[PDB]
């Protein structure tokens, strides 16, 4: 009767209440299931762009990738110049995910932390390589022109369709923009 | 006669949650189930409840960052250096979408900048003849520097303190 | 937006604030960003006005 | 016409008002210039009406 | 006869005030010739008591 | 029998009386020559209790 | 039992007193002795609070 | 659970609690150790807030 | 909108008000102004004079 029909109705939108899925501009997320979405579509996963899309209410749980600019900062730091004088590097660095499902699939989880060490670690390493060749003086003078744009370029390209696996390009990651906040000395030349 | 009276009791809830309000300074982004439907101007406006949603951003408003730092100089000597930043925010889609937190990211490419143009001059040429050129250079500097990330912020104005 | 006193106050004192509106308790905080978020206050404070005007905080009113 | 608090007490110290009617936390504040507009006070000011009587402002409180 | 607060206290200060008869905000007041007047309290002050008992004038209070 | 609140003041600043009972606003209060009378506070005092404590007189409270 | 203010005062000032419950205008006592009894304050005193902080005594409020 | 008043002002000088939500009379005090309890103000203390801004303490407020 | 043009006005008068200053010192820009100083930035201002 139509008690029956108004349980089934409301069934039925309970149901597709479950089983919707929103997708904002500013992030693209793929589905979450605990087995299978891995390796789907073949080798490249779904990429599941911004729009409306229907989900299996159980089966898979909801999970987004950001896709836009991060900022990440390095507190403090502690380098050696060419003249042996220590310096403290304050900088932050701007990266975008290029292609997400390599993103994916080369981090450890979806979570930003484990790229976000990743990157610190390549940039850190990269930049002890090539403040040691300089002096404190040119690195106060133009460091813009001589460290940043060339630790950027170097981290992108992956020196010392081709993808070097130790270049950032390897991972889903890219290096948009690096800078230097603030240079400190330590207590004894300060 | 009962599911036509439903029908319209939807109908009627359905356009009554429709209408919103958007102050007239601010400008809205109105997007359906994430799509940037459109861009909304100020006053009294209609939406499908439950299907799109508007975010607003100020845009008339003008907004001011202040800058300080202990900062080195050429001649291996360090000055407390302050600077306000005056901007305006446009094409509210790329301050939206672009890049997370504008703000902070202006402030940070702000402290850069300022490291940058301080570190070419001298501790007495600065505490004499600092306010021309070193606004000049810092605007500059902070100009290009906000170019890449392509923030939907226009930069209205720095000033030496 | 919901945010404590605490950092409302050591956001006044280094000045990113412009205009704080009370009608009660609450505090209709604006920054200088042209960023809004309200604050309750814990308990009345004789020396929050006075801090607020030394800061050259924008103060208003309320009917 | 609305003027906020801190503007009322801007312009006292600054020597531009005459005389002020305190109606509990609405004031009625009148300008040297003859021009008159509404006040509110924030919250419960000490200091508010030692400002008044030092900076010679006639103050008149109401039933 | 109502008489503001701001010349009140300044007839307190220059001592042409007797006696004082405070009736919650109300002041009835009765100067030294004995001429009777009414004067209110707009805000609450701290210090109109300190005055009254330095210059030392009767105050009593209502029921 | 009602007492000014001013003549209580310079008869207790003469240590001629023991007890001050409060209540509230009224006082009941008894001088050194086991006289008895009524007081009342016109406003909110608190040079009262430091004055009142300093001179060696007893107060008591009232439920 | 109830017990006058001023001897309150002088037995906190001795450092006699090991808990005060205090319920607003009411204060419940324990001596060091365990001699339990109940006092009043006359008029809202901070120092009060300030003295029995101060002298290591605790202070008890309730819902 | 429940703490005295001066239990929490010592505990507070020593500087290991983290939060304190204001809900008016009442107090809900978070430790640096995760234990939550909570507190009462015995009488309006001016310090109270002073005390735990100066020493780095969040301050939450409540509708 | 009116405060990027009032913005460019405080620039551009800051600037050659600092600039005539600088050309003066402190005893005829107290002593004498007689509406000097403060004709030559206006209509400086008001021209494309520098």
């Amino acid at each position: 009767m139509r008690k029956s029909v108004i349980a089934i109705i409301i069934i039925v939108l309970v149901v597709l209440y479950m089983s919707v899925f929103v997708v904002k501009e500013g992030e693209r997320g793929i589905t979450l299931r605990f087995g299978k979405v891995l390796r789907d579509d073949d080798n490249k996963p779904l990429v599941y762009e911004p729009g409306l899309h229907f989900k299996i209410p159980f089966i898979e749980t909801v999970k987004m990738l950001d896709a836009r600019i991060q900022t990440m900062d390095n507190q403090a730091d502690r380098f050696v110049t060419k003249e042996k004088k220590d310096l403290i590097v304050d900088s932050y660095i701007k990266w975008r995910i290029s292609d997400f499902s390599r993103y994916y699939l080369a981090t450890g989880g979806g979570d930003i932390s484990q790229a976000e060490v990743l990157l610190k670690r390549k940039f850190s390493d990269r930049l002890r390589s090539e403040i040691g060749r300089l002096d404190v003086k040119d690195i106060v003078t133009d460091s813009r022109g001589r460290l940043t744009l060339e630790v950027r370029d170097a981290l992108n390209s992956g020196s010392a369709p081709v993808i070097n696996p130790n270049s950032m390009a390897a991972l889903g990651i890219e290096v948009v923009d690096v800078r230097i906040k603030q240079i400190n000395l330590p207590t004894e030349v300060s | 006669r009962v599911v036509t009276i439903a029908a319209a009791a939807i109908v009627i809830i359905w356009a009554a949650s429709g209408f919103y309000t958007i102050k007239e300074a601010e400008r809205g982004v109105v997007t359906r189930f994430g799509k940037f439907s459109h861009l909304v101007e100020p006053g009294l406006n209609w939406k499908p409840t439950f299907i799109d949603e508007v975010k607003p951003v100020n845009v008339e408003a003008v907004r001011e960052l202040a800058a300080s730092g202990v900062m080195l100089t050429s001649d291996e000597n360090v000055v407390r250096v302050e600077m306000n930043v005056q901007y305006r925010v446009t094409n509210p889609e790329k301050y939206l979408y672009s890049v997370t937190s504008p703000d902070d990211s202006l402030r940070q490419a702000t402290d850069s900048a300022l490291r940058g143009v301080i570190g070419k001059y001298t501790m007495d040429r600065i505490l004499t003849e600092g306010r021309t050129v070193i606004r000049s250079d810092t605007q500059r500097e902070l100009e290009e520097t906000i170019r890449p990330y392509d923030m939907g912020i226009t930069l209205l104005d720095v000033n030496f303190q | 937006r919901k945010v404590d006193y605490s950092t409302f106050l050591q956001e006044v004192n280094n000045d990113q604030v412009r205009e704080a509106r009370i009608n009660g308790r609450e505090i209709n905080v604006t920054k200088k960003d042209s960023n809004r978020y309200t604050t309750y206050i814990p308990v009345q404070d004789p020396k929050l006005l006075d801090n607020l005007l030394t800061k050259n905080v924008k103060v208003v009113g309320e009917p």
